[PDB]
């Protein structure tokens, strides 16, 4: 309806940026680095303050040598190329990007509410209305991303930030990829991998819908549907694919989850003839006003405490390390396009 | 309970991505 024209225009905007990416829009000495907000397997994100504007941002710093060592060059180029090109209410904005002799930098809006992860572990679990509010935003976000032929591949509470209005901001496009049809990389987070990833047969955007299943379950249960102490045991459970539900889950929720956590691709919601509408029109989401969610007019069920720009109280503390920059350029050719 | 078994497990903290 107005979704089609919306998405069509969205694609035009995205493609222009995808075709001619922004580069080199800031420099290191334009910011004062304050505190580490979070880390991933080979990245660190710091709260910084931009000198000339006074604004705070979140600076993701990647050591080029580590990226190379881990064979993540192409992924890293994907991450930045895609992030600089997208535009959606629940995707974090990339404000600047640049590189120096040693590191790559992606400077994003600072989302001060913290990871969904920390709130979820602390509180224990989210009620179904609360989980539903967040899930709706992810459904819309994947509808947008997929329409651009993008697959996100890293949905998890750790990569979802809560903004000052209580809405979600998706972060970490490390595994995002523009692909028409099928791909094969074993990547993601173990608990969230679709079986077809694990079984190495090639996969498509449907893996995102599976992961949404895992996210909804975890939000509403307080623990993932497939957990164990080591990744290998997790994969065994996923591939078995037997799911059990908490006693408090509604019938509607369970029915939705059986259709998302569905090994059979001919049967998995999101992957059928009716596409995302099989999800939007499911009884679990009957109370959801899809347009109002997009417009951010729904009252958030939780609104984290804010305490003044630069407040980091919604984030765990991390050990700090010096940001080295060598007088010798590292991996210059590899990252030419960054 | 499932909750107890989760909470006693080694994977209750922030989870790292994998990328092989
Ligand atoms: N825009 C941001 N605002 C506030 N915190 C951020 C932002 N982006 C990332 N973070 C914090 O940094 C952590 C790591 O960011 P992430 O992009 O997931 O790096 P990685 O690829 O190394 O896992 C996130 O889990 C979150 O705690
Ligand atoms: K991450
Ligand atoms: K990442």
């Amino acid at each position: 309806e107005s979704v089609k024209e919306f998405l069509a225009k969205a694609k035009e905007d995205f493609l222009k940026k995808w075709e001619t990416p922004s580069q080199n829009t800031a420099q290191l000495d334009q910011f004062d680095r304050i505190k580490t907000l979070g880390t991933g397997s080979f990245g660190r994100v710091m709260l910084v303050k931009h000198k000339e504007s006074g604004n705070h941002y979140a600076m993701k710093i990647l050591d080029k040598q580590k990226v190379v060592k881990l064979k993540q060059i192409e992924h890293t180029l994907n991450e930045k190329r895609i992030l600089q090109a997208v535009n959606f209410p629940f995707l974090v904005k990339l404000e600047f990007s640049f590189k120096d002799n040693s590191n790559l930098y992606m400077v994003m809006e600072y989302v001060a509410g913290g990871e969904m992860f920390s709130h979820l572990r602390r509180i224990g679990r989210f009620s179904e209305p609360h989980a539903r509010f967040y899930a709706a935003q992810i459904v819309l976000t994947f509808e947008y991303l997929h329409s651009l032929d993008l697959i996100y591949r890293d949905l998890k509470p750790e990569n979802l930030l809560i903004d000052q209005q209580g809405y979600i901001q998706v972060t970490d496009f490390g595994f995002a990829k523009r692909v028409k049809g099928r791909t094969w990389t074993l990547c993601g987070t173990p608990e969230y991998l679709a079986p077809e990833i694990i079984l190495s047969k090639g996969y498509n955007k449907a893996v995102d819908w599976w992961a949404l299943g895992v996210l909804i379950y975890e939000m509403a249960a307080g623990y993932p549907p497939f957990f164990a102490d080591q990744p290998i045991q997790i994969y065994e459970k996923i591939v078995s694919g037997k799911v059990r539900f908490p006693s408090h889950f509604s019938s509607d929720l369970k029915d939705l989850l059986r259709n998302l956590l569905q090994v059979d691709l001919t049967k998995r919601f999101g992957n059928l003839k009716n596409g995302v509408n099989d999800i939007k029109n499911h009884k679990w989401f009957a109370t959801t006003d899809w347009i109002a969610i997009y417009q951010r007019k729904v009252e958030a069920p939780f609104i984290p405490k804010f305490k003044g720009p630069g407040d980091t109280s919604n984030f765990d503390d991390y050990e700090e390390e010096e940001i080295r920059v060598s007088i010798n350029e590292k991996c210059g050719k590899e990252f030419t396009e960054f | 309970t499932t909750y107890a078994d989760f909470i006693a497990s080694g994977r209750t903290g922030r989870r790292a991505s994998i990328h092989d």
